[PDB]
C-alpha cells in the first residue's frame, strides 16, 4: 500500500525540481550583431579589436554640422563648450539601405539613425542565428531595446509625419516588430547606461515565463549633436584625453561612444530542440537599485554586491564558479573604486588566490556606449569564451590606489590571459550600472559541449537579393567567406543558404555535382558574367502553377532507372503504380522500366502508355513532395488520365485501369493508320485535309502553328505527297495507330469497357480538360469521357489559352522528356503573357542533377520549394555572411 | 556606338554557357566569328530556347522562343536586342 504513496512522492519531487529549474532555465544566445567604434560591424570584428588591444577613440565627426573648432575650451565651466576633442563614433552612422526595408529616401533622411541601425543589426542578428528573418513573421518574438532620445531632429518637405514616428524612442523597438511582423512585445527601456543589460534581463524573464519563443535584446546610441560632451564635461565627468582608463591610477573620467549591439536569445531547451548553434548561455541575471545612495548620480557598492549575489543565486552558482567580469568600468574616479570594492567583496573572497577574478572593460577600447554598452560587453565576452582568451583592458598604468587590491582575489587584465576549456565551463559576469541607480549583472556560461549526414548530389546553392547589385555583392561576399575556409561540406552550405536566408526577388542557383565548379560560378555571378551551372532570374510577384501531363513522345529507354536508385520517394510512387497496374497488366512496371530480360519495351502501345502514366504520376508526386502544389493540372490525350488522378478525380487503381485497358483496346488498329505533325495553324491544316474527308482528322492543336493529323495509311501517304508539293513541313509521329480519328469508332465498345466500374470523384485541384477546353467536374470523367478523349481532337492550345486567361504563369511538364514545352512557349508568345515553362527530366538526364536543375530553375522564377524535403531536415549549421546591404548616406543637415 | 560590343558579349557569353553543359566545357567566345550561325555551333531546339531564356534574363526583355532561328547569328541577335532596347 505504501509503495503507491512513495511512488507518487517520487514523481511529485521530480516534477517540483524540474518546474523550479525551468523558472531559472539557462537562455541560449544564438545570434549577435553590432557596429561599434574602430571599424567594428560584426562580433568577430569586435573580437579582432579587443584581441589586438586597439584604442578606437578618434576625432569628432566632421560631416554632422558640429562647430568642432569653436566648441573646444579646456575650461570645464565654459558654457556650451567641451574640453573633449575625441570619442568613440560610428563615422558611417547615416549609412542605411533604405530601399531594403521599403523606406523612401525622404523618410530615411528624417528617420533617427538609432532606428536605422537597429533595423540592420536586428536583420543580421537573426541571420547569424541561422534564422531566415522573414520566417519570423507571425511568431511570438519579443523585442527588448535599451535606447534614449538623442535629438536627431533639432526636416525635408513632405516628411514631417515620417519625422514623428521616425524619432519616437518607442518606435526604436516597435519598428523592428512592424518591419519583421514579429508578434511578441516590443519594449523600449530607459535605465540610462544599464538600459540594454536590463533589456536582456527582461527578454530572459519573458522567455522563462513562456511569453516569447525567441527574443531580440539590445541597445543603440547615436549622438547626432555634441550635447553629451558639453553637459558631462561641465560636471567634469569626462576624461580630457578622451580615454576611459578602466580601474587605472591615471583614471580621470569616462567618455561617450556610439554603437548598436543586439542578441537573439531563446530557452536552451528550445535551441537544442530546434538544432540552433548555442554561442553562449545566460545562466543567471538580476536587476536592482542603489536605493538610498550618497546622491542620485552616485553608485552604491552594497547594491552592486547585492545584484551580483542575486545573479549568482538565479544561476545556482557561487563566486568561485566565475572566472572573469566584463565590468561597467567607466574610468571615473568616483565609479571605478566603488565597482572594484563590490567586485572584491562579492567575488574575491571564497576562491583560490591563484585563480583571481580577471577584470576588464570594453569601455577602455571604444568608450562608454551608454544604453548599448551592456550588451556590447556581453558580445565581447561571448567572443572571448569562443576564442578561449581573456583580452587586455587598455590604459592601466597601475591598478588604482583608491582600491585595497590585497583585500580579495580580483586582478585586472593588464595583459591578455589564456582561458582554459578543461575541467569546468568558462563563465563570466557582465555589469552595467546607470546614473538613475538601476544596476544589472548577468552571468554567462560557455556553450555546452554536448552539441553523420550523407551528401545530396548536385545540391543547389541558392542566392538572392532585393536588387541585381546586391545579388552580385551576395556572391562576392560568399566567395570571400568560402576562400577563408579549408574544406566545407557543399551540402551543408546548400542547406544553410536555402533554409536560413530570405528568398528575395533577384535570384540565382548553382547546380553542379563537380568539384572546383561552384567557386568560379560564384565569381561569375559576382561579376555579372554567365556560367553553365549558374541559373538566374527574377521571381514573378504573382502566378498560379500548372502541371502539364503530355501523351505520346516523352519516353526513353532508361527513363526512371537512375531515380529508382537515388530517390526512395520516386521508387515508392512507382511501387504504388505497379500495384495499381498489376491487376490489369501481365508485365511488371519495375522490370519494364529497368529493361530486364524477358520484359516488354516501349515498342508496344499497351506498355508505353501505362509506363508513361506511372512516370508522370510519380514525377508529379515527387514535385508535390518537394513542396510544389499545383493550382491546376492539364493533360493531353492519355495524359489526361494521369492529370485526373493527380487532380483527385480518379483513384490510382481506377486511373491505372483506364490507361492499361484503353491502350490494350488500341491493339486491333495497328498498321491501319498513323499520325503526322504539320507546321500549320489549325484552320490551314483543316483546309489541307478536306479532300480525304473522314479518312483524316485534326488529332490535336497544340500551338498557333502546330497541328497533328491522324488517319489511314493511304490518306497519310497522299497527304505527305501533297505536303511535299505545297512546301508545308510535316513530320511523321513514330506511332502505329491513328488515335483521334474515325478508326477508334470500330473499338468504341472495348474502349468504353476500359472504364467500367470507375467512380469518378470531384477534383481537389482543377482539371482543365483538353476535350472541352475548360475546367471540368471530376464527376464527369466517366467511360464516355475517356472514349471521347481518344476519338476527338486534343484542344491543348485552346485549353492553354484558358489557363493563361485565369492567371496561370508557371507550367511544369512532369515528364521524362519535354514534348509540349515548345508548343506552350509558342501559345504564350502569341498571347503576350509573362508565363514560364520548365520540364522535369530530359532524355538521358534522369538523375538528381537534372531534377535539382529543374527545381532550382522553377525556384528562380518564383516557385516556392520546400528545400527541407530536397536537402534534408537538419545539417551541421554553417555560418554564412549577413545580407550585403546597399547603403546610402541619409543625414539631416 | 560601342554598345554593340557589350551586347555581343551578353550573347556570346550565354551561348558559350549553353554549349558548356556536360563533359566538354573548354569553350571560348572571342575566337568564333560573330557571323557564325548557331546551327553551325551545334544548337538544337532546346539549346535555342535556353539561350533565349538566358538573354531574356540578362537584358530583361520578353523575346520570342524562335529568337535563335529568326536571328541566326550572334550578330543578327545583337541588332534585334539593339532594336528592342533603343
Amino acid at each position: 500500500y505504501l509503495k503507491r504513496a512513495t511512488a507518487d512522492l517520487s514523481r511529485v519531487r521530480r516534477q517540483l525540481q524540474e518546474t523550479e529549474a525551468a523558472s531559472r532555465e539557462p537562455i541560449a544566445i544564438i545570434g549577435m550583431a553590432c557596429r561599434l567604434p574602430g571599424g567594428v560591424d560584426s562580433p568577430e570584428g569586435l573580437w579582432e579589436l579587443v584581441d589586438s588591444g586597439t584604442d578606437a577613440i578618434a576625432g569628432f565627426p566632421l560631416d554632422r554640422g558640429w562647430d568642432v573648432e569653436g566648441m573646444y575650451d579646456p575650461d570645464a565651466e565654459a558654457p556650451g563648450k567641451t574640453y573633449v576633442k575625441e570619442a568613440g563614433f560610428l563615422y558611417d552612422a547615416g549609412e542605411f539601405d533604405a530601399g531594403f526595408f521599403g523606406i523612401s529616401p525622404r523618410e530615411a533622411v528624417s528617420m533617427d539613425p538609432q532606428q536605422r541601425l537597429m533595423l540592420e543589426a536586428s536583420w543580421e542578428a537573426f541571420e547569424r542565428a541561422g534564422l531566415d528573418p522573414a520566417r519570423q513573421r507571425g511568431t511570438a518574438t519579443g523585442v527588448f531595446v535599451g535606447a534614449t532620445a538623442t535629438g536627431y531632429v533639432s526636416v525635408p518637405e513632405g516628411a514631417e509625419g515620417f519625422a514623428i514616428t521616425g524619432n519616437m524612442t518607442a518606435v526604436t523597438s516597435g519598428r523592428i516588430s512592424y518591419t519583421l511582423g514579429l508578434q511578441g512585445p516590443a519594449v523600449t527601456i530607459d535605465t540610462a547606461c544599464s538600459s540594454s543589460l536590463v533589456a536582456l534581463h527582461l527578454a530572459c524573464q519573458s522567455l522563462r515565463q513562456g511569453e516569447c519563443t525567441t527574443a531580440l535584446a539590445g541597445g543603440v546610441t547615436v549622438m547626432p549633436t555634441p550635447t553629451a560632451f558639453t553637459e558631462f564635461s561641465r560636471q567634469r565627468g569626462l576624461a580630457p584625453d578622451g580615454r576611459c582608463k578602466s580601474f587605472a591610477a591615471a583614471a580621470d573620467g569616462t567618455n561617450w561612444a556610439e554603437g548598436v549591439a543586439v542578441l537573439v536569445v531563446e530557452r536552451l531547451s528550445d535551441a537544442r530542440r530546434n538544432g540552433h548553434r548555442v554561442l553562449a548561455v545566460v545562466r543567471g541575471t538580476a536587476i536592482n537599485q542603489d536605493g538610498a545612495s550618497n546622491g542620485l548620480s552616485a553608485p552604491n557598492d552594497l547594491a552592486q554586491e547585492r545584484v551580483i549575489r542575486s545573479a549568482l543565486d538565479n544561476a545556482g552558482l557561487t563566486a568561485s564558479d566565475v572566472d572573469a567580469v566584463e565590468a561597467h568600468g567607466t574610468g571615473t574616479t568616483l565609479g571605478d573604486p566603488i565597482e572594484a570594492q563590490a567586485l572584491l567583496a562579492a567575488y574575491g573572497h571564497e576562491r583560490p588566490a591563484h585563480r583571481p577574478l580577471r577584470v576588464g572593460s570594453l569601455k577602455s577600447n571604444i568608450g562608454h556606449a551608454g544604453p548599448a554598452a551592456g550588451v556590447a560587453g556581453v558580445i565581447k565576452m561571448v567572443m572571448a569564451m569562443r576564442h578561449g582568451v581573456l583580452p587586455r583592458s587598455l590604459h592601466i598604468d597601475e591598478p588604482t590606489p583608491q582600491v585595497d587590491w590585497s583585500s580579495g582575489a580580483v586582478t585586472l587584465l593588464t595583459e591578455p590571459v589564456d582561458w582554459p576549456d578543461s575541467d569546468r565551463p568558462r563563465r563570466a559576469g557582465v555589469s552595467a550600472f546607470g546614473i538613475s541607480g538601476t544596476n544589472a549583472h548577468v552571468i554567462l556560461e560557455q556553450a555546452p559541449t554536448q552539441d553523420p549526414a550523407p551528401p545530396v548530389p548536385a545540391a543547389p546553392w541558392l542566392l538572392s537579393a532585393k536588387t541585381p547589385a546586391a545579388l552580385r555583392a551576395q556572391a562576392r561576399r560568399l566567395h570571400t567567406h568560402l576562400a577563408r575556409h579549408p574544406h566545407p561540406d557543399p551540402t551543408d552550405i546548400a542547406h544553410a543558404l536555402a533554409t536560413t536566408r530570405t528568398p528575395h526577388e533577384h535570384r540565382a542557383a548553382l547546380v553542379t555535382d563537380d568539384h572546383g565548379t561552384r567557386g568560379p560560378a560564384l565569381a561569375a555571378l559576382a561579376e555579372g558574367a554567365p556560367d553553365a551551372c549558374l541559373i538566374s532570374g527574377t521571381a514573378l510577384s504573382k502566378g498560379r502553377t500548372v502541371f502539364v501531363f503530355p501523351g505520346q513522345g516523352s519516353q526513353w529507354t532508361g527513363m526512371g532507372r537512375e531515380l529508382l536508385h537515388t530517390s526512395p520517394e520516386f521508387a515508392a510512387y512507382i511501387a504504388e503504380c505497379e500495384t495499381a497496374l498489376n491487376d490489369f497488366v501481365d508485365w511488371s512496371l519495375t522490370d519494364v522500366l529497368r529493361g530486364t530480360e524477358g520484359a516488354p519495351g516501349y515498342d508496344r502501345v499497351d506498355v508505353v502508355q501505362p509506363a508513361l502514366f506511372a512516370v508522370m504520376v510519380s514525377l508529379a508526386r515527387l514535385w508535390q513532395h518537394h513542396g510544389i502544389h499545383p493550382d491546376a493540372v492539364i493533360g493531353h490525350s492519355q495524359g489526361e488520365i494521369a492529370a485526373a488522378h493527380i487532380a483527385g478525380a480518379l483513384s490510382l487503381q481506377d486511373a491505372a485501369r483506364i490507361v492499361a485497358l484503353r491502350s490494350q483496346a488500341l491493339l486491333p488498329l495497328a498498321g491501319l493508320g498513323g499520325m503526322t505533325s504539320l507546321a500549320l495553324p489549325h484552320d490551314q491544316a483543316l483546309q489541307l485535309i478536306q479532300p480525304w474527308g473522314q479518312d483524316l482528322s485534326i488529332a490535336s492543336v497544340n500551338g498557333p502553328h502546330s497541328t497533328v493529323v491522324s488517319g489511314t495509311t493511304h490518306a497519310l501517304d497522299e497527304l505527305h505527297t501533297t505536303c511535299d508539293t505545297q512546301g508545308v513541313r510535316a513530320r511523321r509521329i513514330p506511332v502505329d495507330y491513328a488515335s483521334h480519328s474515325a478508326q477508334v469508332e470500330s473499338i468504341r465498345d472495348t474502349v468504353l469497357q476500359a472504364a467500367t466500374g470507375i467512380n469518378p470523384q470531384p477534383t481537389t485541384i482543377p482539371l482543365y480538360s483538353t476535350v472541352t477546353g475548360q475546367p471540368i467536374d471530376g464527376t464527369q470523367l466517366d467511360a464516355d469521357y475517356w472514349y471521347t478523349n481518344l476519338r476527338h481532337t486534343v484542344r491543348f492550345e485552346e485549353t492553354t489559352r484558358a489557363l493563361l486567361g485565369s492567371g496561370h504563369r508557371h507550367f511544369i511538364e512532369t515528364t521524362a522528356h519535354p514534348v509540349l514545352a515548345l508548343a506552350l512557349e509558342e501559345t504564350i508568345e502569341a498571347t503576350g503573357s509573362d508565363a514560364r515553362v520548365t520540364g522535369t527530366l530530359r532524355r538521358d538526364h534522369g538523375d538528381l542533377t537534372q531534377l535539382h536543375t529543374a527545381l532550382a530553375t522553377a525556384w528562380t522564377h518564383g516557385i516556392d520549394v520546400d528545400w527541407t524535403a530536397v536537402l534534408g531536415d537538419r545539417r551541421t549549421p554553417f555560418e554564412l555572411p549577413t545580407y550585403a546591404f546597399q547603403r546610402q548616406r541619409y543625414w539631416l543637415e | 556606338a560601342e554598345r554593340d560590343r557589350a551586347l555581343l558579349e551578353v550573347v556570346r557569353g550565354n551561348a558559350a554557357s549553353v554549349m558548356s553543359h556536360g563533359a566538354m566545357r573548354t569553350a571560348t567566345l572571342e575566337a568564333v566569328e560573330p557571323t557564325r550561325a548557331f546551327r553551325d555551333l551545334g544548337f538544337d531546339s532546346l539549346m535555342a530556347v535556353e539561350l533565349r531564356n538566358r538573354i531574356g534574363a540578362a537584358t530583361g526583355l520578353r523575346l520570342a522562343p524562335t529568337l535563335v532561328f529568326d536571328h541566326p547569328t550572334p550578330e543578327a541577335v545583337v541588332r534585334h536586342l539593339r532594336a528592342e532596347l533603343g
